[PDB]
């Protein structure tokens, strides 16, 4: 037989907020990684740190987000985080 | 009683536990990055398989593979392209074995200031192994490579989960991958390699960043112009300089790909705020760079107003963490130990931090006070 490796289970999850944003990164953030990678970012980074993350992840890694919910999705992060 | 707080802002880490390792720092889950606890590195020269720290960059990652399938594939610019098993690899071609520092490029990267995006990483990005492999020299010159061929790119067994995301494939040089150092690992520390650090097989690359350490690595094309993919055009590139830096704040103007490490060195037996008695105080660490030797490690107990030459442990290789051990006087009060390496070709530390945008090669000489009493 060949041989397996088992990872735990995942228990990351995004810091809720009343924004729409919430649901949105909700929905569109979690696709290709786990959301501790933007638990982790360093804090109070503002706003054109992470509509910038929000951009590279769209433009760079093909992430499938509007334009609508790239907002919504940076605005909750630069207000949460 | 799962948790740990990194000495920079928002550092709270779970502790948590895979497979073949015992805790670590969780930074993802998904692909799974582990950080190693700092008092690791005061436990001896080579880090245990099961504290090794692992890095990934996309989710993808094999979670069962056939040791008896697995193939490694040479291919591109050679005479006869190959298809090697691990018995082949075992069996046809001399082992090689060197002790040699992995450490991911952003190692240290939550220390820099300002603050920049990427992994948060402490100094747990690090790890030394006796590894022992197949020198990629003698499978390539086995293939017969072709004049006229530029570099070697390695692709592994991980994969991005949407087709779109530039799968993980790095580039060196051939003159680099013909060296007869840069190994074909698959053996770590004595054992088969550990699932998360690259088994059955992984580029080992002495001297320079984790980046070009390829894992799960089954996939080698010799070519003839230089790689233009994602991770070697876009990704990992440093300011074109010789500090590798710029003023915080600012784009470089000319970038080169990520490299060789520079000059580092800790202290491992004190941490901030440690108690020490006062009078003759023994300290230790470790110091490494890429490759040149350890010429000398320095140790200041005044923050650098004055050295003591350490003295060096026997080495276990040029690309190996090398010990060093110092006794310091030390008057009641407290203490700023520093502690400050050298190489060969007269590479140092800085004594102040210097910032780049990726937060890569940080290597400031590290600063940590005690109380002596
Ligand atoms: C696949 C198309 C992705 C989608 C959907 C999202 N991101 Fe992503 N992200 C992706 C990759 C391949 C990586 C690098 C992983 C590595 O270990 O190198 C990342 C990384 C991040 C990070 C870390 C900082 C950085 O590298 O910029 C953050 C903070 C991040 N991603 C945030 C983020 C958000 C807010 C997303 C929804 C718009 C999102 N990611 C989606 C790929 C993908
Ligand atoms: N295949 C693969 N390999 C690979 C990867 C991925 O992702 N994939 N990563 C890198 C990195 S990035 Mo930075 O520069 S560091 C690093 C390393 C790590 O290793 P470990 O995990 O074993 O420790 O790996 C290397 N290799």
């Amino acid at each position: 037989a060949p041989l397996t490796y088992e990872l735990p289970d995942e228990t990351a999850q995004l810091k809720p907020a009343p924004q729409p944003g919430f649901e949105a990164a909700q929905n569109n953030c979690a696709a290709c990684h786990s959301v501790d990678y933007i638990n982790t970012q360093p804090p109070g980074k503002g706003q054109a740190f992470w509509d910038a993350e929000v951009q590279k992840m769209i433009k760079v890694y093909h992430a499938p987000v509007d334009e609508a919910d790239a907002k919504a999705i940076a605005d909750y992060l630069a207000k949460t985080y | 009683a799962d948790t740990v707080t990194l000495p920079f802002a928002n550092g709270e880490r779970p502790l948590v536990m895979y497979p073949g390792k015992r805790p670590l720092i969780g930074l993802t889950a998904r692909p799974p990055q582990l950080e190693t606890p700092f008092s690791v590195f005061d436990e001896g020269l080579i880090t245990p398989n099961d504290a090794f720290f692992v890095m990934y960059h996309l989710a993808g990652i094999p979670l069962e593979i056939d040791p008896d399938a697995f193939r490694l594939e040479i291919k591109g610019k050679v005479g006869t392209p190959l298809s090697l098993s691990l018995q082949d690899l075992k069996n046809d071609f001399p082992a090689s074995e060197v002790v040699a520092v992995n450490q991911c490029s952003g190692n240290s990267r939550g220390f820099v200031e300002p603050r920049v995006g990427g992994g948060q990483l402490a100094n747990g990005a690090m790890g030394n192994a006796r590894w022992r492999g197949v020198p990629l020299k003698a499978v390539l010159e086995k293939a017969g490579v072709q004049a006229g061929a530029k570099q070697v790119t390695f692709g592994g067994l991980d994969g991005p989960v949407i087709p779109e995301t530039p799968d993980f494939v790095k580039a060196l040089s051939i003159d680099h991958a013909t060296d007869g150092e840069v190994m074909l690992a698959y053996s770590m520390n004595g054992a088969d390699l550990p699932w998360l650090n690259g088994y059955p097989l992984r580029l080992v690359v002495p001297g320079y960043y984790g980046t070009y350490w390829v894992k799960h690595l089954n996939e080698i094309t010799v070519i003839d112009k230089e790689f233009d993919g994602f991770w070697m055009k876009t990704a990992y590139r440093i300011p074109d300089n010789a500090c590798a830096c710029t003023e915080p704040g600012k784009a470089p103007t000319a970038t080169i790909p990520i490299n060789r490490f520079d000059v580092r060195s800790f202290i491992t037996n004190v941490e901030n705020g440690a108690s020490v008695k006062a009078g003759e105080v023994p300290l230790r660490g470790i110091a490494f760079d890429g490759g040149y030797g350890i010429t000398q490690v320095s140790v200041s107990a005044d923050a650098g107003k004055s050295w003591t030459n350490a003295t060096l442990d026997p080495g276990l290789g040029k690309y190996s963490f090398r010990g060093w051990k110092a006794v310091l006087p030390l008057t009641k009060g407290d203490h700023v130990l520093m502690c400050r390496a050298t190489n060969a070709r007269g590479e140092t530390q800085p004594m102040q931090a210097t910032w780049n945008p990726a937060g890569y090669m940080r290597n400031v000489v590290e600063a940590t006070r005690v109380i002596a009493a």
